[PDB]
RNA sequence: UUGGGCUACACACGUGCUACAAUGGACAAUACAAAGGGCAGCGAAACCGCGAGGUCAAGCAAAUCCCAUAAAGUUGUUCUCAGUUCGGAUUGUAGUCUGCAACUCGACUACAUGAAGCUGGAAUCGCUAGUAAUCGUAGAUCAGCAUGCUACGGUGAAUACGU
């Protein structure tokens, strides 16, 4: 909804209106949209029927989803099922390359 | 103030009788935007106990040390001089005609 | 990354070659910084000196989000009080 | 509709060992039902929000139980309806409502005598009307009634009647 | 039923499959199982996704999306070369 | 000698960096420097690639050849005041280089995700003209690696009564 997924925005360009979905960027919706021969021009969503169709198929060629939602939590699952190393640094604001904690209070932590 | 202790480790015990003691300061005014203690056993090899102390002040400030026995005694001939070395500042007093 | 591609010091391969087609071991002692998971060294135990002492990981079967290098931080505990 | 009434009457019909026909289950009460703990500018967008999910309104239920720990008492609160004739019988596919991970149907079961049902959630959509214009959504309580005795033969019944186990 | 707490409804049209009347009930658009179905109490058209068809849940199982294509990536790239 | 650690973090101090936006953000075309490195190092063009980079190989111990193309800006288009195309931390995925080796502990590329934050409170710091402020450039330290240091330029004002 509308077009697809969930939460699209209204009279808005699609320069942006396909990437509120949870999963799009702003390239991927160039070449989504490049695919149909679709682009706004200019602020708003003028879309009809006609390039509907294209718009609310073209968008299922990857799992822009809460599957992707599902795809990280499946993935850290697999981390801290392990032992597991990186998990334990998943929680201290440690990425798997190292953060070096003294002003890191921090947004992954409080 | 970085209460740092050369060749000495400073304890908690050593921590809360400082900062007790500047507490009582609060006569004048506090107003506590920092302060630090300098304290070291420096061997004659009599040998010590030195204490230097930094206060930064109101548009100022004042710096004070002293040497003795021990630390306690330190930080108690050296207070009764951080005091007088504040008291007074000011008052000064109204003109001019004209 | 590594250059095309994933390696071993090559004793420690060496070492597993003798141990891995007979009877398993559930018992090697390493150091093992220089080497890492891959589906060889399944079936057997590993345990790599983490710079005090080695500590005993069993190699399951999907240690992939893994490696060997290290399974308990030497930082150890944490180093931090919270 | 109840032209599938026939279909799973009869797959039942030869499920259990019945031996005549009123020994059948039926489509019966299903009720909606609302609440909070307290409402004062809230309660009105809550039973207009039925008013549309329905066309026909729902009730305005008080207080009997003494609460002096969340409010003070005979504060009004819940919306309970009857969505009880054959218009029931048309509510009943308007299952569309995947929403965003709707996978869990719940087979866990509801009260253990011929009730398996489902207490649902999210006014966002209900198979209809996706308004994408709330102040606040909120869950929807509903149960639903069967007249019968024991559960699995409305498990059966109503997955049979395309429900989802799990 | 009361006389005056009742709403209703309108917009638009009925169906192809039966005779061609409008039973005050849906006209249901889909594009997964495009069923025209003329099956919902309140106003015809609607443009929806679903039909309880689409998605494995309401009919059942359904291998309507892969959905399996993440799993066997990496094992064979772990099983080659990862690690 | 092999491995760890010198980098851990409830926190605090200093110092710098980056955001809190239309004087602007996104995108297309276009003009301008200084300095200085280079021997097996500088790797021209071409070729591959979403790019990091990979292939090839002309030239050159330099007024030459290469490194290396300046950014700010100018021309336009759009965005039209949102926590927004602000924002750019976070975490994962897939990759490039180096290194025998990038997990504690290298950088970078592609995809996604989009935290806080609307000019900062009391208090407090520097600067008198090409200065401040801002945007670039190279060099060392070097296998790899500078929000740092040193050096180079581009653009570029307000104030200075009086003590």
């Amino acid at each position: 909804a509308r077009i697809a997924g969930v939460d699209i925005p209204r009279e808005k360009r699609v320069v942006i209106s396909l990437t509120y979905i949870y999963g799009i960027g702003t390239s991927t919706a160039q070449k989504i949209l490049e695919e149909a021969n679709v682009s706004a021009d200019t602020r708003v969503k003028d879309l009809t029927d006609d390039e509907l169709g294209r718009i609310r198929e073209v968008v299922d060629g990857y799992k822009v989803e809460g599957d992707l939602r599902r795809e990280t939590n499946l993935n850290i699952k697999r981390l801290m099922e392990i032992s597991s190393y990186r998990g334990i640094r998943h929680r201290r604001g440690l990425p798997v390359r190292g953060q070096k904690t003294k002003n890191n209070a921090r947004t992954r932590k409080g | 103030f970085e209460i740092h202790g050369d060749n000495l480790t400073i304890t908690d015990a050593i921590r809360n009788y400082i900062e007790e003691k500047i507490g009582k300061l609060e006569r004048y005014f506090n107003d506590v935007p920092n302060a630090v203690a300098h304290v070291k056993v420096k061997t004659y090899s009599n040998s010590a106990t030195k204490i230097e102390v930094t206060i930064p002040l109101k548009n100022v400030t004042l710096r004070a040390e002293e040497r003795n026995d021990d630390l306690y005694a330190g930080i108690d001939l050296i207070n009764n001089k951080l005091e007088r070395q504040v008291r007074k500042y000011k008052t000064r007093i109204n003109r001019k005609s004209r | 990354s590594i250059k095309k591609g994933p390696f071993v010091d090559e004793h420690l391969m060496k070492k597993v070659e003798a141990q891995e087609g007979s009877e398993k071991k559930q018992v090697i002692k390493t150091w093992s910084r220089r080497s890492t998971i891959f589906p060889n060294f399944i079936g057997h135990t590993f345990a790599v000196y983490d710079g005090r002492k080695h500590v005993p990981v069993y190699v399951t079967e999907d240690m992939v989000g893994h490696k060997l290098g290290e399974f308990a931080p030497t930082r150890t505990f944490k180093g931090h009080v919270a | 509709k109840e032209k599938f009434n026939t279909e799973v009457t009869e797959n039942l019909m030869k499920k259990f060992n019945y031996s005549s026909v009123m020994e059948v289950p039926k489509i019966d009460k299903i009720v909606v039902n609302m609440g909070v703990g307290d409402a004062v500018q809230n309660s009105k967008v809550l039973d207009n929000a039925v008013e549309e999910l329905e066309l026909i309104t729902g009730q305005k239920p008080l207080v009997t139980k003494a609460k002096k720990s969340i409010a003070t008492f005979r504060l009004r609160e819940g919306m309970p309806i009857g969505a009880k004739v054959t218009l029931r019988g048309e509510r009943m596919y308007e299952f569309l409502d995947k929403l965003i991970s709707v996978s869990l149907p719940r087979v866990r079961d509801f009260q253990g005598v011929s009730k398996k049902a489902f207490d649902g959630r999210g006014n966002y959509t209900l198979g209809v009307k996706e308004q994408l214009i709330f102040p606040e959504i909120d869950y929807d309580k509903v149960s639903k009634v069967r007249g019968m005795d024991i559960v699995i033969v409305t498990t059966a019944n109503t997955d049979e009647e395309a429900r989802e186990l799990l | 039923m009361k006389q005056g707490i009742h709403p209703e409804y309108h917009q638009v049209i009925f169906l192809d499959t039966t005779t061609n009347f409008k039973f005050l009930s849906g006209s249901t658009k889909t594009s997964s199982e495009m069923m025209e179905w003329e099956d919902g109490k309140e106003y015809p058209v609607i443009r929806l996704d679903i039909s309880s068809d689409s998605h494995p849940f309401y009919t059942g199982r359904q291998k309507f999306a892969a959905a399996d294509g993440r799993v066997e990536r990496f094992n064979k790239k772990f099983g080659l070369k990862s690690n």
